[PDB]
């Protein structure tokens, strides 16, 4: 199962990409552009493309559409300023055919800041409930603690099996 | 199919990998080549599948005794197919019921015909006999005549128009079989009743026998019946004529469609066949019917015309020859063509039938006497009224283009395809595995391979061995197609099965006794020195062998010695001991084909000896016995085999008596190529005999200390015989008996007997040294070499030793007995004791090699390293003209030499459409591409000259000056204007411009080289002139005055894009002048570029003189500038840029400079958005690399390389996107300040008329002489009269003043610089320039390439790359020194920027591009690293310390912090050097472009070389250095390879974007593709 990893950036997709991987916390790295890795969970290798969302390389997502099974979104809960920008920007990708059949997990992350709108909050400012013909889900995390990670790939696993 | 299927092979290719020694027949491939592995891999299981193991299955069915009958084939065979109709379905079962079904459907066609031809002929001479009242004879036949004669005329006519009618049939059918078998009834009744007619009494009677004498017995059929059966459609025979090569363009015998009819490309050919076997050799021995003699099989291989031709002409002409039935035929028959003509007749086969030799002869057309000669138009035109037009076919053409390409090499096959195609070809016969024996054992469908160390020998199968060998191997071929197609879930080879092991086991051993493996089937095109061959010696190794061998087996420059050898050799006794070798009887044979008038005579002689031993056997003693009263061939041939060997070692001269009338044929024969290799192959033959006869003792007389004093470890064998190898070579059909066989000793027998002993010693050496492997180290050499004294009777001279030992060696390389070292070697242990004796050296040589070999790929040192040392010692006496030079080896596969022998002798016309082009120039203009190229390769065309059209492809021409004159207008050519082509800098105020009148009477026509980036403005000088201007810069129109037409770079842009290109002139049309610009562009076509026009856009657009161009064009330009800087405007808020100040400052003084206070602003935000966005990029190209080197190990499972191409799109579209910003705001500054400085000062300041008032970026640029000579040998700019060519034309019979011979080239460039001599003495003083410059390079260089690898190899280097002699910028002047300047620009970049892999990428891109001379990449290098002469950037991109000397070079080197370069831009060449030390400690670079890339890892080390190489051998002084001869002192050039990388090559291409993995249209495609399209 391939998994494209996707939201703006300073979202800490890649924390998240190696608290699951490495159960570790790493954050400095950079990640403009992609990254990606194989990770093995219950039956399924799920490949998770962590591709950078600066917005000047935001139109070069469609190349990355190949072979995608599954889409987690990420967005940094503590941002109100760019949740619609977020927002406008997974209504595009939804657009897309190559992804129709594309199965949608987001994490909600950085729940341990202060400001941190929670899994709810993001679904009801990104409009998922409208979000016809979809499977998707929300999950709750913070990156630097791990909290709700698993959570996601477990619903993930099940949703794609 | 199946995944499964294809990660199973795979899995075994990584692990036979992972297995491998040195030396093994697996090899890494190019994840392309992998593909096409494994689809040969499919292929050849599915042919085994059809086409042995199907007859494997015809063995063990038909195992019981079902009911078999010669007669009734259709019923025994049918019976065989009921049999096994209830066998289960398998392919081999299919392909074996179809087999049986084809030919049951030929046997019961033919036994209808024959019935209803028995039928008929009844019937016939039932009518014709007479009443039963008498018996049937000739009187009452004759009685008959008057009627039945009519009668039978009549029959026959309508039989002809019924069956005419019925051709119309679409297939053979009852009515058809019977009218056929009818007809020829009918013709052979009425030919035998007039035959009776005509005979006398005495004949009557057989002629009466003849009529009565039915076929009935079925002895044999009717001729004409077995041509129905050759019938490929019914009423026409596939007629074929075998080709000795394909022959388009006419080299070989051939027959090809020419201008709709067939035509014979040659007189006659004695390759004719008709009809097409009905099934392999396999089959008939299967069904054990009598085969076919193997002359018919034998004779050619290459490919094959045929076509359908009307069975007429072929029962008519050939029908007299065909008869499979034996007639008594001559040598020849000439037959009558309708035409008057002859067709000759040839007994090519003195029992086939169906193949012929024919010739065409007649009254040769358009001659006095009505002499016959042969006349292939005659035949093509015959043919042409006989033959069906369609189906014309060429059998296997493409075959031979894609396994020969063309007649490829003199030598052993190096692949299957060279295999498949040589002469002992006939069919691939697949082996299989016998396993059930205690191990696995290789057999025939007929038999078990015997092996033995001296024999080979097959036991045939039994009944119960059938059976085994099939149920096994139907078993595993079950399995596979079970693999194949029911994956693991029917074949259960699930991953951890030990099964799947064991089958795995199995197939490994099948696709190594089939050589399926990739050395056998990959035939690349191009052989990287990573692969090996089919016995695991690399690649290119032979191949450099087999073109050594080649080459020095040709030269007739050792022929006196050899000779003399003979001449001696000849008055043994012991010779006619050579006569009984087995392997001398091949080829003695070929003698008496060569001389076969000759051995005519001499058989005439011969046959008295038969008369002489019958008459001595009655005159014997009271003859108890017919004692020899018989013809003993085997004396008689004796006696003739030493006639025609002695005539063989002596030389024609020998010849005597009255066979000195035909001494000039045989003076003829021997003295062709052919004579002298026959003559010496049966010299190297004869002298084993007698060397052995000797039996001298071994005495080497130079001691080895690695592997054993006093002996040699000869021979050096395991007996492993390769039974595929045997059986892919035609044994006799003894092999396919079903008998036991004992396989014949054919000379590869001795290619194929034997393999290494990897327990000796002597092959683990060998194996360190990693040469080819050949039967071991040759005992046979030591055996002659130690008798050589003897041989001549006195003893060598090293010269004489040498020469005999290279002639011994290529004749040992040709015949396939051994390596070249397992020469050499021996050869080094017994070259003679003398004062230029070399083997001491070569041994010590061969010791340092091995040290290293055991670590590293000596890449053919070793080979050099010889050749260093014999050649001086071959060429000893000779003219450099004429010494020998071998081929020389190179990464890419073995190229031509350059030197003496091999190469001493080893404007295009235009079509008249130029007068359509005159009377309508627009209409041709907009439906023809008109180009200009040979308007850039040609530097210093004359001013004034003639101009026509070549014609290239459709509707595209291609202008060329040409020298024939226009006053004949026939000459496809017209009086024109030339104007040559100016340079590409934007500061030069000194254009390329010509004058030409308004209503122009002396021609109406000027041409240019391709513009672009560039513009060319028409102004008007006066009431009556026109001044046509060329310049390099932008906007220039806006520059000028008086412009009445102009085309500027936006005139022609592709829009978004800094790329154009269009092709301008003037037409005098009309009575008016008519600027004419016709947009083109590049185009890329299957791997190659082409021009064409611009089809996006109107390509063509037209301006009569007019005066409002200026008005319309400044307007625009003021609002485009606005705009863009509008543009530049808006990126630079994209990326946050204060924007605040940055505006135009008026221009208030100074000459036109970068960086001038108006634009500085601009300037400023241009290097600023530059910072950000180089900034942003580089870590991606820093990724990028790491993911190359990633992508690079060899471990990995699978791709990870699509990332590779998501960065390159990301990279690309930041360059498409901005480069063309910051590019342009650049233009438009540059442009605006030019305008200001005409605005203000007048056009005089910003265009000048002549070069005379010189000035630049200083006053001078001491650039060397020898460059800006070469700058002033590429451009044009101002005119050329057309005394420089005429000197040109006789630069050797002028004279010119205060010049001689020994002047230095340096001191001519100068004085030519100095241009004080008139052109035609500037013109000759040219040649004389490249004449004296290729003389040195010849005489200093190219003769001492070899000894260079070795001075750097043991000074200690650690990396080398030799490059490519032959990569040239022009093709005229002197080729070497030209290249110089802008190649260490690029190698700094590329040594920079990507390291030893840049280095190699930039070196294979030279070596393609000098091996295709033409194609378009090529072109498009050659116009790319032009432009690198003079481009003021450069200059920008420098700072000239002083000179230096040597010493202190190294000192500042080492005093160097990260990278570095520097030039050293000697007086007339420039080295480049440098250091890195980023990691892996410091490496330090040194790089000559005449010889090669060396790396060092100290700097004393260095120093040491550099001193050895500069000063040692002098090339210093060659290359004109500064200073004293000793110590030399160089200028140097730190050139800044920080901004060197970005400076524009045109084509908006970066010296960066040629200096990376792709190809250059790789690029440009990638370009195109994501710019014009997205
Ligand atoms: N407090 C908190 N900080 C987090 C969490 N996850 C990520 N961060 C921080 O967010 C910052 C960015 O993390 P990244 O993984 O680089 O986010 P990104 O989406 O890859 O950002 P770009 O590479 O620019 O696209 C880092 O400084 C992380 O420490 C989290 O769960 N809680
Ligand atoms: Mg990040």
């Amino acid at each position: 199962m391939r998994i494209l990893m996707v939201g703006l950036d300073a979202a800490g997709k890649t924390t998240i990409l190696y608290k699951l991987k490495l159960g570790e916390i790493v954050t400095t790295i950079p990640t403009i552009g992609f990254n990606v890795e194989t990770v093995e969970y219950k039956n399924i290798s799920f490949t998770v493309w962590d591709v950078g969302g600066l917005d000047k390389i935001r139109p070069l997502w469609r190349h990355y559409f190949q072979n995608t099974q599954g889409l987690i979104f990420v967005v940094d809960s503590n941002d109100r300023e760019r949740v619609n920008e977020a927002r406008e920007e997974l209504m595009r990708m939804l657009a897309e055919d190559e992804l129709r059949d594309a199965v949608l997990l987001v994490f909600a992350n950085k729940q341990d800041l202060p400001n941190a709108m929670n899994a709810a909050e993001i679904t009801d400012k990104l409009g998922l409930h409208s979000l016809r013909h979809r499977n998707w889900y929300i999950q709750a995390t913070c990156a630097t603690s791990g909290d709700g990670l698993y959570e996601g790939l477990d619903w993930l696993a099940n949703q794609l099996k | 199919i199946s995944k499964d299927f294809t990660n199973l092979l795979n899995t075994l290719i990584d692990g036979q990998i992972g297995a491998a020694s040195r030396q093994t027949e697996w090899f890494n491939m190019s994840p392309d080549e992998r593909t096409d592995y494994i689809k040969q891999v499919d292929e050849r299981l599915q042919e085994m599948q059809q086409s042995t193991l199907s007859v494997l299955a015809a063995q063990h069915f038909q195992m019981q005794d079902n009911p078999v009958s010669v007669g009734d084939q259709l019923q025994t065979l049918q019976k065989r197919r009921q049999q096994m109709t209830d066998v289960p379905g398998t392919p081999a079962i299919n392909a074996y019921k179809q087999q049986l079904d084809r030919d049951i459907l030929l046997y019961r066609r033919q036994q209808t015909a024959m019935t209803h031809f028995d039928s008929t002929w009844r019937k016939v001479l039932v009518m014709l006999g007479p009443d039963d009242s008498k018996p049937l004879n000739a009187t009452t036949l004759r009685e008959n005549a008057v009627d039945k004669q009519a009668k039978l005329d009549t029959e026959i006519k309508r039989l002809e128009q019924q069956l005419t009618i019925q051709v119309a049939d679409s297939t053979f059918s009852q009515k058809y079989v019977t009218l056929f078998s009818e007809l020829q009834a009918y013709k052979d009744v009425n030919a035998r009743y007039n035959a009776l007619l005509k005979a006398s009494a005495t004949e009557e009677a057989a002629a009466l026998g003849a009529l009565t004498k039915v076929p009935q017995a079925s002895d044999d059929l009717p001729v004409n019946i077995s041509l129905l059966m050759m019938e490929e459609r019914p009423g026409y025979i596939r007629m074929n004529v075998a080709l000795v090569n394909a022959s388009t363009d006419g080299r070989f015998k051939d027959f090809f469609l020419e201008n709709g009819r067939l035509v014979v490309l040659t007189d006659g050919v004695l390759n004719f066949s008709f009809g097409t076997a009905a099934r392999s050799l396999a089959w008939q021995q299967q069904y054990r019917l009598k085969s076919e003699p193997p002359s018919f099989r034998s004779p050619t291989y290459t490919p094959i015309r045929s076509v359908l031709v009307k069975t007429e002409f072929v029962e008519k002409y050939f029908a007299n020859y065909l008869v499979s039935e034996s007639t008594l035929r001559g040598g020849f028959k000439a037959q009558l063509l309708g035409n008057g003509r002859k067709m000759l007749l040839t007994s090519v086969d003195r029992k086939v039938p169906n193949q012929i030799g024919i010739q065409v002869s007649g009254q040769a057309p358009n001659t006095t006497i009505t002499r016959e000669v042969p006349l292939a138009s005659a035949l093509s035109d015959l043919i042409n009224q006989n033959a069906d037009i369609a189906s014309f076919r060429t059998i296997g053409l493409e075959g031979f283009r894609q396994s020969s390409y063309h007649p490829d090499r003199d030598g052993l096959f190096v692949n299957i395809h060279e295999l498949e195609r040589s002469v002992g070809f006939a069919g691939r016969q697949y082996l299989l595995e016998m396993p059930q024996d205690n191990d696995y054992l290789s057999a025939t469908p007929f038999g078990v391979m015997s092996v033995d160390g001296d024999k080979v020998s097959s036991s045939h199968l039994s009944k119960a061995q059938t059976d085994t060998l099939y149920q096994y191997n139907a078993a595993f071929f079950e399995k596979l197609e079970q693999l194949r197609s029911g994956g693991m879930k029917a074949s259960r080879l699930f991953e951890g099965s030990i099964e799947r092991t064991a089958f795995v086991q199995q197939l490994v051993r099948l696709l190594e006794r089939n050589h399926i493996t990739p050395a056998g089937v990959l035939a690349p095109e191009y052989p990287r020195d990573n692969m090996r061959d089919i016995k695991g010696n690399n690649l290119n190794k032979v191949l450099w062998e087999q073109a050594f061998a080649a080459s020095v087996w040709r030269s007739r420059d050792n022929d006196p010695l050899l000779f003399r050898l003979a001449t001696r050799l000849v008055k043994n006794p012991a010779v006619v001991k050579v006569l009984q070798n087995g392997y001398v009887q091949s080829d003695i044979a070929q003698a008496r084909e060569l001389l076969a008038p000759l051995y005519e005579q001499w058989r005439t002689r011969a046959v008295e000896a038969e008369t002489q031993r019958v008459a001595s056997a009655n005159a014997a003693q009271h003859p108890s016995n017919p004692k020899v009263h018989v013809f003993d061939q085997a004396e008689v041939e004796r006696s003739l085999d030493d006639k025609l060997l002695i005539l063989l070692l002596t030389g024609p001269q020998s010849l005597e008596g009255t066979d000195v009338q035909l001494r000039p044929m045989v003076e003829a024969a021997l003295l062709s190529n052919e004579g002298r290799s026959l003559r010496k192959q049966i010299l190297f033959h004869a002298l084993r005999p007698v060397a052995d006869s000797f039996s001298k003792a071994a005495a080497p007389v130079n001691p080895h200390a690695e592997l054993g004093v006093g002996k040699i470890m000869i021979n050096n064998r395991l007996n492993q015989p390769d039974p595929y190898l045997i059986l892919n070579t035609s044994s006799e059909e003894q092999a396919y008996r079903d008998g036991s066989y004992l396989i014949k000793d054919d000379k590869y027998r001795s290619y194929n007997q034997f393999r290494p002993d990897f327990k000796n010693d002597a092959t683990r050496y060998m194996n360190d040294l990693d040469t080819p492997f050949v039967g071991g180290i040759s005992g046979t050499t030591q055996t002659v070499s130690n008798v050589l004294t003897e041989l001549f009777g006195g003893a060598l001279s090293v010269k004489q030793y040498w020469q005999f030992q290279m002639a011994n060696a290529a004749f040992m390389i040709r015949n396939g007995y051994h390596s070249f070292f397992e020469t050499f070697y021996v050869a080094a242990r017994y070259e003679p004791e003398g004062a230029d004796s070399i083997g001491k050296e070569m041994l010590q040589m061969f010791d340092k090699y091995r040290v290293e070999g055991s670590k590293k790929a000596l890449q053919g040192k070793l080979y050099d390293g010889v050749m260093a040392r014999v050649l001086p010692i071959i060429n000893q006496g000779l003219s450099a003209a004429d010494e020998f030079h071998p081929p020389r080896f190179t990464r890419i596969g073995p190229r031509p030499a350059l030197l003496g022998q091999a190469v001493k002798d080893l404007p295009r016309q235009g079509s008249a459409d130029i007068h359509q082009f005159v009377t309508d120039p627009v209409l041709f203009a907009k439906t023809h591409t008109v180009s200009a190229e040979a308007l850039v390769r040609s530097g210093r065309l004359p001013a004034e000259g003639s101009a026509q059209l070549v014609k290239v492809g459709s509707g595209l021409y291609e202008l060329e000056y040409t020298e024939q004159s226009a006053n004949d207008i026939s000459s496809s050519s017209i009086p024109a204007y030339f104007l040559g082509y100016n340079g590409p800098n934007q500061a030069n105020a000194v254009p390329a411009y010509v004058d030409i009148p308004k209503r122009t009477i002396a021609g109406n026509f000027l041409f240019t080289g391709t513009l672009s980036g560039g513009s060319l403005v028409v102004t008007s000088l006066d009431a009556n002139t026109f001044r046509v201007y060329h310049d390099g810069r932008v906007n220039s129109s806006l520059l000028y005055d008086n412009v009445v037409m102009a085309v500027d770079y936006k005139d022609y842009q592709i829009a978004g894009t800094a790329e154009g290109l269009a092709a301008a002139y003037m037409q005098y049309v009309n009575h008016e002048w008519q600027l004419v610009l016709q947009r083109q562009e590049y185009q890329r076509d299957g791997q190659m570029l082409r021009l064409r026009l611009r089809d996006d856009e109107e390509p063509l657009s037209i301006q009569v003189a007019d005066s409002q161009v200026v008005e319309r064009n400044q307007a625009q330009f003021v609002a485009y500038r606005e705009q863009i800087h509008q543009q530049l405007k808006k990126v630079a808020t994209q990326f946050e840029v204060s924007i605040s100040g940055v505006s135009d400052g008026v221009y208030t003084e100074g000459e036109f400079s970068p960086d001038h206070p108006a634009i500085a602003a601009w300037a400023k935000l241009c290097a600023e958005v530059y910072d950000r966005i180089n900034a942003d990029t580089k870590q991606l190209v820093d990724k990028r690399n790491k993911l190359y080197e990633n992508r690079r190990n060899t471990i990995r499972r699978d791709l990870i390389n699509q990332q590779i191409k998501q960065l390159n799109i990301t990279l690309e579209y930041y360059k498409a996107q901005y480069d063309t910003v910051l590019r342009e705001a650049g233009f438009v500054e540059q442009s605006w300040l030019w305008q200001q400085i005409k605005a203000k000062n007048g056009s005089a300041a910003v265009v000048r008329i002549d070069d005379t008032a010189i000035q630049g970026g200083g006053k001078q640029r001491t650039d060397s002489v020898g460059e800006r000579y070469a700058i002033s040998e590429a451009y044009q700019r101002g005119a050329r009269g057309t005394g420089f060519s005429d000197g040109l034309r006789n630069f050797r019979e002028i004279e010119i003043p205060g010049v001689d011979d020994k002047m230095s080239a340096l001191e001519m460039k100068r004085l030519f610089l100095e241009g004080k001599l008139t052109s035609e003495q500037q013109g000759a003083l040219s040649g004389r320039i490249t004449e004296t410059s290729r003389a040195e390079y010849i005489d200093k260089v190219l003769r001492q390439t070899a000894v260079f690898s070795e001075d750097f190899h043991d000074a200690g280097s650690v990396f080398d790359r030799l490059v490519p002699q032959d990569f040239y910028l022009s093709l005229v002047g002197d080729r070497s020194g030209g290249r110089a300047y802008p190649l260490v620009r690029a190698m700094t970049v590329a040594l920079a920027s990507g390291g030893e892999a840049g280095i190699n990428s930039l070196v294979q891109k030279l070596f393609f591009a000098s091996a295709d001379p033409q194609a378009g990449s090529s072109t498009l290098l050659r116009n790319s690293l032009i432009k690198l002469h003079s481009n003021v950037e450069a200059v920008q991109a420098s700072t000239e310390l002083g000179q230096f000397g040597l010493s202190e070079v190294v000192s500042r080197l080492a005093a160097t912090t990260g990278t570095s370069m520097f030039a050293l831009n000697t007086q007339n060449h420039s080295m480049m050097v440098g250091s890195t030390v980023t990691t892996e400690g410091r490496r330090y670079y040194f790089y000559d472009p005449n010889v090669g890339i060396f790396a060092f890892d100290n700097t004393k080390s260095l120093s040491r070389a550099m001193e050895q190489h500069l000063v040692g051998r002098r090339l210093a002084v060659h290359y004109g250095s500064f200073g004293s001869k000793s110590a030399p002192a160089f200028n140097l050039i730190e050139i800044d390879t920080g901004k060197m990388a970005e400076v524009p090559v045109g084509n908006g291409l970066n010296v960066a974007d040629l200096t990376r993995f792709e190809e250059l249209s790789s690029v440009i495609g990638q370009r195109r593709q994501v710019e014009q399209v997205m």
